[PDB]
């Protein structure tokens, strides 16, 4: 039993992981094998709903 | 951000990517009593925490 | 599915059936881009005490 | 019977309640557990239709 | 459903059937964001008279 309190679970509710997909900004007209350091600045938002029985 | 002003616009084609690990293959951060929970009061808006291990 | 169609409704509510209870909650979230899209190594700083590494 | 006049009802026409959902504005790149004080300024409009028999 | 499809038409009209009557009315509304998205406690001011608290 967790020492902070609550229900010890071998298989707890899984972790939900979320990311904003990268959106490159204006590549150069000539090829470069280097990594992209420049992206469109941006974020996201929305609603999340949890129902426990 | 141009000069001292900031514009925010929809990017309709951008994606957000989401998975849940049901096989428990990542370090499990939950249950460490971290902050960034869904707020107590339903009218609050919260920032999504960053994942690290 | 669409730009002008809602993906879901706001469910925040609680029902007591006398044996079970269901607690539903909905929130609004905001998701920055952390670490400017890239993973990073992190470690304790220099002369931090042995307990804190 | 209401003293202002009209029809007293135990179960009147219900209240229709309407809200603009919040849209956060540009969260910081590093996590903060504080409440959002900054939103996209905005309003809505539309048409409403009532038919009584 | 869509960005370019009307969700409904304008019904404002009255029909007299000799026993019933149906009065339909349509209007256009505007909906600000009140209290900058958040609930607030309100109360009478200070030395307001006892009747007005």
């Amino acid at each position: 039993s967790p020492l902070m309190g609550g229900f010890g679970l071998k298989h707890p509710p899984p972790q939900i992981l979320i990311k904003n997909t990268p959106v490159p900004a204006n590549p150069s007209t000539t090829f470069s094998a280097a990594k992209f350091a420049s992206f469109i600045t941006q974020y996201s938002t929305g609603q999340v709903s949890v129902e426990i029985e | 951000q141009n000069d001292g002003t900031t514009t925010i616009a929809n990017n309709l084609t951008s994606t957000v990517q989401v998975f849940t690990d049901s096989e428990y293959q990542l370090p499990y951060v939950l249950g460490s009593a971290h902050q960034g929970c869904l707020p107590p009061f339903p009218a609050d808006v919260f920032m999504v925490p960053q994942y690290g291990y | 599915d669409g730009v002008g169609n809602s993906s879901g409704n706001w469910h925040c509510d609680s029902t007591w059936m006398g044996d079970r209870v269901i607690t539903t909650s909905t929130r609004t979230w905001a998701l920055p881009t952390y670490n400017n899209h890239l993973y990073k190594q992190i470690s304790s700083q220099s002369g931090a005490s042995n307990d804190n590494h």
